[PDB]
């Protein structure tokens, strides 16, 4: 996590404009659609058979919001991601058994989601700041795996 | 493998790119250079400054090739043979870098085609870029 | 693409494995579990302790499939159809993991087949595990 | 490193039995043979047209010894690989243009060479400690890229 002050201001300014409810649902839904293997964790979510069935599934939307919820909190402690994410890291490992590669796929999808939403505002340099951030978060979420 | 659906998706999204392919190619490169600086090791000879004509020049070349693979979506291995040879034998780009460019291309398209960059299209474009990458790396060893 | 030399190299090396393939299967898993603990996420239901019969049994299973693959080195896609299915639609292991088991398998062969683990054979086996990996993840999406 | 005193001792003790001359030559040559594309940096070495030509090439063997040399000295600063490889990190970036991914390919090749050499001695637990070191070394070497 080598965020220059200017990189950090940039992450923060844009994050100001995000509707976490919305972005959360889109990012999670899109993950389940682009990398269908990730659907292995959600067999209790119901019908994920098509893009519409996934994108519109009330359970996917509610889970996405939860996920991005935790992520946003992460963005207020950019200094201590490991600390911030420690109980979650343990849970994902020990209870959920989620392969950490999942955290990197989601980060990439999120970046595409932000690009989708902000258009031209998501400049090369802003993308580069966010790239560092999703990686820092994925690393923090994997820190307690054993 | 790409399904009929995928093929339709790709031709459609790429259809919209039209005449901006060149600029979107250049943009994906810059995004790549900024986000994954290790990719720069392959262009020691380039001016990577903002608005570099070398980068402009190169973005067009990449875009033309992608445009050529869309045009020959049913015979990509053959449409891209030459480029597959170049990469395997001269350039010798490590395979991991293909995924990085792909990623930056997807960000670029997303940033420019909001109406078309649907979940379904996104998925198709991702499988497509993966297939191009596979072709370009097929003769490595 | 496996060259004829490669197919030969592979068949030779695996030839020497013989009645120990099961043990080597088991040993490769154990090395994977310890070196890349993230791989354990796919075996919550197993006793991953050293010498576990679950691990041993699974080791045989994998070893056997490799055998069958060497045997049908010419028609892998077909020889492993079912396995490609199982992995793509049921197990859904992330593709990155295949490279980790492949590596633990080389290490295991190397440690047990000193004379046979020449540089050329090493190259062939790698390519082979790579091909096997491609086959197993070809129907993912 | 995130090496356990026990993990540190295992690494340390096997290393003591290593012929850097031979292992260095073999690791680099195997690299050039398994992953042919890494030959792009060694055109001036000569004929690498065949396994035999690679394994026999003295320029290769001598470069191999230089590399394991430096690696070997890094095992003495296992608690600060970053500071040990800083200058070497800049060199590799700014002068040589070597993609850090290469550092990871070699690491894995290295592990295969050690298993090759030590057979029985190279146990799952010992491999695990070595995997952490090779990863650690690769990270240190890639640390100054920009
Ligand atoms: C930014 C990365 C992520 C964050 C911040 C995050 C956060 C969360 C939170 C806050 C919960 C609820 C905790 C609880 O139940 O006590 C949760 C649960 C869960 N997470 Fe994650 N998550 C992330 C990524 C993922 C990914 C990528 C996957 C799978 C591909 C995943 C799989 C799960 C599952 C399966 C659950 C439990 C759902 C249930 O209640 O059945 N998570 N996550
Ligand atoms: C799908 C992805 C890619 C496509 C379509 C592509 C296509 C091309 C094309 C059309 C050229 C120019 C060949 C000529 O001179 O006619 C080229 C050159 C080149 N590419 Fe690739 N490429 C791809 C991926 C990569 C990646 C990922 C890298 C490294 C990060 C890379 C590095 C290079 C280099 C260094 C050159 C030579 C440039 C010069 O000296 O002018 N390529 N590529
Ligand atoms: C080298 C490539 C691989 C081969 C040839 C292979 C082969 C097999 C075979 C033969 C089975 C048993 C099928 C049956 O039960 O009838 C199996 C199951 C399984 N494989 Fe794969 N596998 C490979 C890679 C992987 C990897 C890398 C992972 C995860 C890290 C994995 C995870 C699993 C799991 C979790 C099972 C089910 C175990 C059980 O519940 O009994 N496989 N695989
Ligand atoms: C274990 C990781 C590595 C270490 C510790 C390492 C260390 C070294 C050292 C100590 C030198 C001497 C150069 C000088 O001081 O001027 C060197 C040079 C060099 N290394 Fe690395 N290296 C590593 C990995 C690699 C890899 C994987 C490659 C490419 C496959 C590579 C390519 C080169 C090249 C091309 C040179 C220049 C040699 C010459 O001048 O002909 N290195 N390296």
């Amino acid at each position: 996590m080598h965020l220059t002050p200017e990189e950090k201001s940039a992450v923060t300014a844009l994050w100001g404009k995000v509707n976490v409810d919305e972005v959360g649902g889109e990012a999670l839904g899109r993950l389940l659609v682009v990398f269908p293997w990730t659907q292995r964790f959600f067999e209790s979510f119901g019908d994920l058979s098509t893009p519409d069935a996934v994108m519109g599934n009330p359970k996917v939307k509610a889970h996405g919001k939860k996920v991005l919820g935790a992520f946003s909190d992460g963005l207020a402690h950019l200094d201590n991601l490991k600390g911030t994410f420690a109980t979650l890291s343990e849970l994902h490992c020990d209870k959920l058994h989620v392969d950490p590669e999942n955290f990197r796929l989601l980060g990439n999808v999120l970046v595409c989601v932000l690009a989708h939403h902000f258009g031209k505002e998501f400049t090369p340099p802003v993308q580069a700041a966010y790239q560092k951030v999703v990686a820092g978060v994925a690393n923090a979420l994997a820190h307690k795996y054993h | 493998v790409l399904s009929p659906a995928d093929k339709t998706n790709v031709k459609a999204a790429w259809g919209k790119v039209g005449a901006h392919a060149g600029e979107y190619g250049a943009e994906a490169l810059e995004r790549m250079f900024l986000s994954f600086p290790t990719t720069k090791t392959y262009f020691p000879h380039f001016d990577l400054s903002h608005g570099s004509a070398q980068v402009k020049g190169h973005g067009k070349k990449v875009a033309d090739a992608l445009t050529n693979a869309v045009a020959h979506v049913d015979d990509m291995p053959n449409a891209l043979s030459a480029l597959s040879d170049l990469h395997a034998h001269k350039l010798r780009v490590d395979p991991v870098n293909f995924k990085l460019l792909s990623h930056c291309l997807l960000v670029t398209l997303a940033a420019h085609l909001p109406a078309e960059f649907t979940p379904a299209v996104h998925a198709s474009l991702d499988k497509f870029l993966a297939s191009v990458s596979t072709v370009l790396t097929s003769k490595y060893r």
